[PDB]
């Protein structure tokens, strides 16, 4: 995992 | 005199998680020096992820966008008047695999980014080498007190500085917190895994002058590159100690009982 956004 | 060692993981995250710290630190007369690890200038080519992210940033996808960035943090941490130091290591999207894969990959629609599988032995590998990084700064500013990021929202840059802290801090004797991420702790539970033998004690919830706050955010407004807010900042702070000011968590970091 990890991961982005902004959300 | 207090000299103040905080190490932020990448060129925002001090100011962004502990910048009424530092304001309040700065005021009270603190040596203060904020020394980001992940501020290591990359050299292109740029991979697809990292190409994405600098035109996210209004950036042209091959310009350098760490020089761009260590600028606004020299900017933010010059408002709040506080030393800067720049170290070496490259930011997840700059970062290759022993493979010869990148670390990051881009993933299309709104997720930006994830992570690339790889073994530990090169993220235990990245730990040693910060934790070096930081055991040569200790020795040379001599820190009454290093303050770190929890690695809430588990960015892989974020738990190499802490953990990488919390090695070299336990080696030098020297006491070390640890700030709440913004703004992964608006929308993260907090909890983290500490690497073994290290636990959280009890969070100080800071209180704030309102004059520290407006410091922290015009700091914040510095990086220009990551904005396209700060009502959630606030929300979260409020929500921390109601009947108070504005104020950032952090958390002393001991060894665990047997260990
Ligand atoms: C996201 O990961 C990138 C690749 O490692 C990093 O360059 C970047 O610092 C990371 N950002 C964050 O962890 C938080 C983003 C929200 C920041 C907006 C805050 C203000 C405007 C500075
Ligand atoms: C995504 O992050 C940008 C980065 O500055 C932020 O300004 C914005 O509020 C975020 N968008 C959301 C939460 O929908
Ligand atoms: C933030 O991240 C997770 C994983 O993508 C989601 O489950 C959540 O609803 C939001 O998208």
């Amino acid at each position: 995992x990890y991961x982005x956004x902004y959300x | 005199a207090t000299r103040l060692l905080a190490i932020s993981p990448h060129l925002d995250d001090a100011v962004l998680s502990f910048g009424a710290g530092l304001a309040q630190a700065a005021q009270d007369g603190a040596n203060v020096l904020v020394y980001t690890v992940f501020a290591g200038a990359a050299q292109p080519p740029y991979s697809p992820a990292a190409q994405r992210m600098h035109t996210i940033w209004g950036l042209a996808p091959d310009d350098d966008a760490v020089l761009y960035r260590r600028k606004e943090d020299i900017a933010a941490l010059d408002h709040l008047r506080v030393a800067h130091r720049h170290g070496r290591f490259l930011d997840s999207i700059y970062r290759k695999l022993p493979d010869g894969r990148w670390l990051t990959a881009h993933v299309e629609g709104r997720q930006k980014l994830a992570v690339n599988d790889h073994s530990p032995d090169s993220d235990h590998d990245l730990v040693g080498e910060v934790a070096d990084d930081i055991r040569s700064i200790i020795d040379e500013f001599d820190p009454t007190l290093v303050v770190t990021c929890a690695a809430i929202g588990e960015h892989p840059d974020n738990e190499a500085t802490r953990d990488a802290a919390l090695f070299a801090t336990h080696e030098k004797n020297v006491p070390v917190r640890l700030w709440e991420d913004l703004p992964y702790a608006v929308f993260k539970s907090g909890a983290v895994e500490l690497p073994q033998g290290f636990r959280l004690g009890s969070a100080d919830v800071s209180s704030v002058k309102p004059e520290m706050r407006s410091q922290k955010f015009q700091a914040v407004e510095r990086y220009s590159s990551q904005m396209v807010l700060f009502d959630r900042l606030d929300e979260h702070a409020r929500q921390n100690a109601p009947h108070g000011g504005y104020g950032e968590t952090t958390w002393p970091v001991v060894r665990s009982d047997d260990s």
